[PDB]
């Protein structure tokens, strides 16, 4: 807002918020959320299994 | 299990393992974005999917 | 994927750099060596790590 | 997924209705309209599946 | 370029080329390729099969 930085370079999501108060590069990474889970842990590991 | 859970599925999963077999044959648009792109990508592994 | 919302960075309202920025991150899309940047920070110290 | 590109509208240099329509489909993006129509022309007849 | 028609809304990738003519708006969807390919109907091979 005041102009301390000509581009302020940042990892950060394009938002309307933003937008409208300052520009915004074209998108450099197009991303999204997601969920994480653990991966399945099978009981496929040891030799007493059979 | 195999017979009565039936788990088909194509080897093919990613670009690479695309790249690895050649049974299969690929391609896209004749004179498309994608072949385009494909030119100069230089990708380590799409350089072959080029050829 | 959940949402679609992709980072971008901050510009003056009226910055020349602005368009100047958008060409060179147009170009670095073309030219690829963004998927390999992508790697670097991400994929490549999970060199060891994969599974 | 193996590239990024976008689509968009076509507009001359610092276009006083880009700065406005990109604020727009912004507000559209994060409202989540865009994406029930992004599925509306898509599932014509869902996934018929019986196993 | 010739302003005939100001507003393009028309699925028109954003290339580097095509922003040198006419500037873009942020994209509101965010395309990429992929890999099409018939679903999987698993066949057995003979040897593999067994």
């Amino acid at each position: 807002i005041d102009h301390k930085a000509d581009l302020a370079v940042a990892p950060l999501a394009i938002t309307y918020v933003r937008e409208k108060v300052i520009d915004f590069s074209k998108p450099f990474m197009t991303l999204g959320i997601s969920i994480l889970y653990r991966k399945p842990n099978g009981t496929n590991p040891g030799v007493f299994s059979f | 299990a195999f017979l009565t859970v039936e788990r088909m599925e194509s080897p093919i999963d990613s670009a690479d393992d695309l790249a690895k077999q050649t049974k299969i044959e690929y391609g896209a648009v004749e004179d498309g974005a994608t072949m385009t792109f494909f030119k100069k990508s230089k990708i380590s592994t799409y350089d072959k999917m080029w050829a | 994927l959940i949402d679609s919302k992709g980072y971008g960075v901050g510009t003056p309202m009226g910055s020349p750099y602005r368009d100047k920025i958008t060409i060179a991150i147009l170009q670095l899309q073309e030219e690829g060596k963004l998927h390999m940047m992508k790697e670097k920070w991400w994929r490549g110290n999970g060199c060891p790590e994969e599974e």
